[PDB]
RNA sequence: GAACGUGAGCUGGGUUUAGACCGUCGUGAGACAGGUUAGUUUUACCCUACUGAUGAUGUGUUGUUGCCAUGGUAAUCCUGC
RNA sequence: UCCCUACCUACUAUCCAGCGAAACCACAGCCAAGGGAACGGGCUUGGCGGAAUCAGCGGGGAAAGAAGACCCUGUUGAGCU
RNA sequence: CUUGGUGGUAGUAGCAAAUAUUCAAACGAGAACUUUGAAGGCCGAAGUGGAGAAGGGUUCCAUGUGAACAGCAGUUGAACA
């Protein structure tokens, strides 16, 4: 749907480009109602 | 409301327009001249292959510089397009036609569309920058559209 | 004012309605005038370009440096297989002109010749000419024939015959016959008659038409090259480079006060694609074909008085852009006008040739046979085989 | 017709083609085409080269 | 010869702008059918015109092979025996 | 550079879908001679004439351009001597 | 002449500066241009990178919208709420 804004935060958690930035493109649903950073790093630890 | 020309027979008539519409005025009058007298389910399909530049359309008024191509010698003329735009408007117009002539009750597949007429609208306008400082007009030319439908076999 | 230095003008202004023919096939425009001392023939046949080749002969013209010597010269491949009779047809002369009297065509009409009669053939269903070939299965058809042929024995003057071409044969993909007229020119118009009633619905080869060392005069549409600019054109001069809007271009046309633009000034437009009539053509061999005798075929068509080899003239690896030449052929001096598998229709002269040249006598010693595909080395296969060996596969 | 050998190539040399070379010497050379007539300028020594005849004859290839 | 043909066809060496050098004249500002060198060359998509290209009326419809009234027009000169 | 022109490549122009201007415009727009403000698109007398249209083309429309800067007049001025 | 309005010219001229896009899937009425992934390319540390000044002044961020604008469209945006 929209995930640029993921993306850009997964970078500066990750402290890197967004260039290097692998989403899995199944889950995409699943990620999308993130909205936020101590949840990104819990998808971190679950691995997506 | 006033149409121009009024319906012989109410009974077996039904009506439909539409208001400021942005198309380019031009395109849509010759397109309307050759579906005048037809059949409403010979034009739907045939508005369709206008879509695949299957069958043109004859360009006789407004003419100037238009390519020829060979499609055209079934009507008569050299002159042709297929005019996209302007056949996916005047389709939603008919289905939007057909539906209310439903409410009135009457037969679809005897409907011969007797009248059309275009007339122009208020011109929007935006401008275009040109050299030396110079700022000239970039305007718009939309189109009313209106029809009538009587009941021929 | 004046032009300084006087030169002389770039074309010719009696061709110069450069366009597009309609036609495709060259119109013989004026056959000659017969004339009864020689007995009854025809004067035209219709030929297909296939290539062109070498050859090699040696000259006898007295008071030329190069008598006794073996040159060499350049030849074109017209295949011209044998023609089918189909009609005649009478020409009434007028004050104002010379009206068609009264056409006659035969009973039964082949299917490659129907085939011109319509533009789309798979959808038709081939109905030409059923209800007219009734006049041959009954009585008062042929009478009126008859009566048809009585008329024309009277009135008319001069007749033409309707024959077309066998294109079956040929390896092109149309299959769609060319029909033609051909005049006769011999004695009495009776004679002509019966000679032509006679005919009727019969082969015709190029042999019996004509004959080696004959000038003859060919017909045909030039190789078209579309657009040209009037430099390619005309051939005009290029203007220098300091030009800002171009130099591919004729700067001055014409004077101020005749307020028009000439005629005869160079524009642009199509180049080529013109009618086009070539002049003394000497035929320097009619070739016989392919053709089969004791259950093998005999086909050494090449195979000269001098050298005796098995070759034909069909070269390594076919004619580029034709096919296989099994037909009748012959083999014309120089270039003539038209690319290949294109149509090209032969003329008898009709000016009285006679001359030292126009008397000579040929005698080959040599047709090449090697491949145009790229340098070819080798005349033949055998020959390869000698000097390469055998290869690898097998 | 004095069907003429190549000097370079060692090919028969066909009537129409090709092209002889008369140098200032003497020493009319005959030349099937312009990639022997290259070689021949810039003195490369045929021996070695395979399509040539004479480095098959120099190997003793065939018989 | 044709707007001393022909610049929205070129070129811009010279004449004929502004910068500068010389000789003579003029007290001077300046001058010279007296010399010298450097110096922005605009627009075509209109109408017609010519070039080439589709096509049009009439014969009931459609092909076919054919006819010529009109326009155009072409060859040149030289050497040797 | 020229005798002497040829061929190739990219971007366009070309055709299409979408979107879409302006300068210019008395009416209009086939020719010869004639007389006429002494070089006419229209007049006279002659030659003639056939729908609607496309890509090019630069002969003409004394084409557009900017109330002529050279010249003259002005009982109009400024800069300088 | 002044202001205001409308024509032909024209659905034409035109949307050509610096190599480039292609396949599948998702939301969605609708997708050449949205997003993800995959593959191929470029800028090639005197940078099409990361940070500041003067200067602009809420354009920063999120959610929703699809009238008007972004010279085609757009489910997008420095547009709107
Ligand atoms: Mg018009
Ligand atoms: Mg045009
Ligand atoms: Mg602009
Ligand atoms: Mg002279
Ligand atoms: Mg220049
Ligand atoms: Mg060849
Ligand atoms: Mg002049
Ligand atoms: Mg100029
Ligand atoms: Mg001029
Ligand atoms: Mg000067
Ligand atoms: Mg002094
Ligand atoms: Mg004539
Ligand atoms: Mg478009
Ligand atoms: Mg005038
Ligand atoms: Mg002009
Ligand atoms: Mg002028
Ligand atoms: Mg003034
Ligand atoms: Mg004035
Ligand atoms: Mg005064
Ligand atoms: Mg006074
Ligand atoms: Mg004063
Ligand atoms: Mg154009
Ligand atoms: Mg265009
Ligand atoms: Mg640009
Ligand atoms: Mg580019
Ligand atoms: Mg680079
Ligand atoms: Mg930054
Ligand atoms: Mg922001
Ligand atoms: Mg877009």
């Amino acid at each position: 749907s929209m995930l640029r804004l993921q993306k850009r935060l997964a970078s500066s958690v990750l402290r890197c480009g967004k260039k290097k930035v692998w989403l899995d493109p199944n889950e995409t649903n699943e990620i999308a109602n993130a909205n936020s950073r101590q949840q990104i790093r819990k998808l971190i630890k679950d691995g997506l | 409301v006033r149409y121009s020309l009024d319906p012989e027979n109410p009974t077996k008539s039904c009506k439909s327009r539409g208001s400021n519409l942005r198309v380019h005025f031009k395109n849509t009058r010759e397109t309307a001249q050759a579906i005048k007298g037809m059949h409403i389910r010979k034009a739907t399909k045939y508005l369709k292959d206008v879509t695949l530049k299957k069958q043109c359309v004859p360009f006789r008024r407004y003419n100037g510089g238009v390519g020829r191509c060979a499609q055209a010698k079934q009507w008569g003329w050299t002159q042709g397009r297929w005019p996209k735009k302007s056949a996916e408007f005047l389709l939603h117009m008919l289905k939007n036609a057909e539906s209310n002539a439903e409410l009135k009750g009457l037969d679809v597949d005897s409907l011969v569309i007797e009248h059309i007429q275009v007339n122009k609208a208020p011109k929007m306008r935006r401008r275009t920058y040109r050299a030396h400082g110079r700022i000239n007009p970039y305007m718009s030319s939309p189109c009313h559209i209106e029809m009538i439908l009587t009941e021929k076999e | 004012s004046h032009r300084k230095f006087s030169a002389p003008r770039h074309g010719s202004l009696g061709f110069l309605p450069r366009k597009r023919s309609s036609r495709h096939r060259g119109k013989v425009k004026s056959f000659p005038k017969d004339d009864p001392s020689k007995p009854v023939h025809l004067t035209a046949f219709l030929g297909y370009k296939a290539g062109m080749t070498h050859i090699v002969r040696e000259v006898d013209r007295p008071g030329s440096k190069v008598n006794k010597k073996e040159v060499v010269e350049a030849v074109t491949i017209v295949e011209t297989p044998p023609m089918v009779v189909v009609g005649i047809v009478g020409y009434v002369e007028t004050p104002r002109g010379l009206r068609t009297f009264k056409t006659v065509f035969a009973e039964h009409i082949s299917d490659e010749c129907k085939r011109r009669f319509y533009k789309n053939w798979h959808k038709s269903k081939k109905k030409a000419f059923t209800k007219y070939c009734k006049k041959w299965q009954d009585d008062a058809g042929k009478r009126q024939l008859d009566k048809d042929f009585s008329s024309m024995k009277k009135y008319c003057q001069v007749i033409r015959v309707l024959a077309h071409t066998q294109m079956r044969l040929l390896p092109l993909r149309q299959k769609k016959a060319h029909l033609m007229e051909i005049q006769v020119n011999g004695g009495t118009v009776a004679e002509k008659l019966d000679w032509a009633r006679e005919r009727l619905e019969q082969q015709v080869p190029v042999s019996q038409v004509f004959g080696q060392d004959e000038m003859i005069d060919v017909i045909g549409v030039t190789k078209g090259k579309g657009y040209k600019g009037v430099t390619s054109r005309w051939h005009t001069k290029k203007l220098p480079r300091k030009t800002h809007r171009g130099l591919r271009k004729v700067a001055c046309i014409g004077a101020w006060h005749p307020a028009r633009v000439a005629f005869s000034v160079a524009r642009a437009g199509q180049k080529g694609y013109h009618h086009r009539t070539e002049i003394n053509k000497k035929i320097y061999k009619i070739g016989q074909g392919y053709l089969i005798k004791d259950g093998k075929l005999i086909k050494n068509n090449a195979s000269t008085d001098y050298d005796l080899s098995d070759k034909s003239i069909n070269p390594l690896g076919g004619f580029v852009h034709y096919g296989e030449v099994t037909n009748d052929f012959v083999m014309l001096k120089g270039c003539v006008v038209g690319t290949k598998k294109r149509v090209l229709t032969l003329r008898k002269s009709l000016l009285v040739q006679t001359k030292r040249r126009a008397l000579e006598k040929i005698d080959l010693k040599f047709i090449d046979t090697t491949s145009k595909f790229g340098h070819g080395r080798f005349q033949t296969v055998e020959e390869k085989k000698a000097f390469m060996g055998p290869l690898k596969k097998d | 017709m004095k069907v003429e050998l190549c000097s370079f190539s060692g090919y028969k040399i066909y009537p129409g083609h090709g092209r002889r070379y008369a140098r200032t010497d003497g020493k009319v050379f005959q030349f099937l085409n312009a990639k022997c007539e290259s070689a021949f300028l810039s003195k490369r020594n045929p021996r070695q080269i395979n399509w040539t005849v004479l480095y098959r004859r120099k190997h003793k290839k065939g018989q």
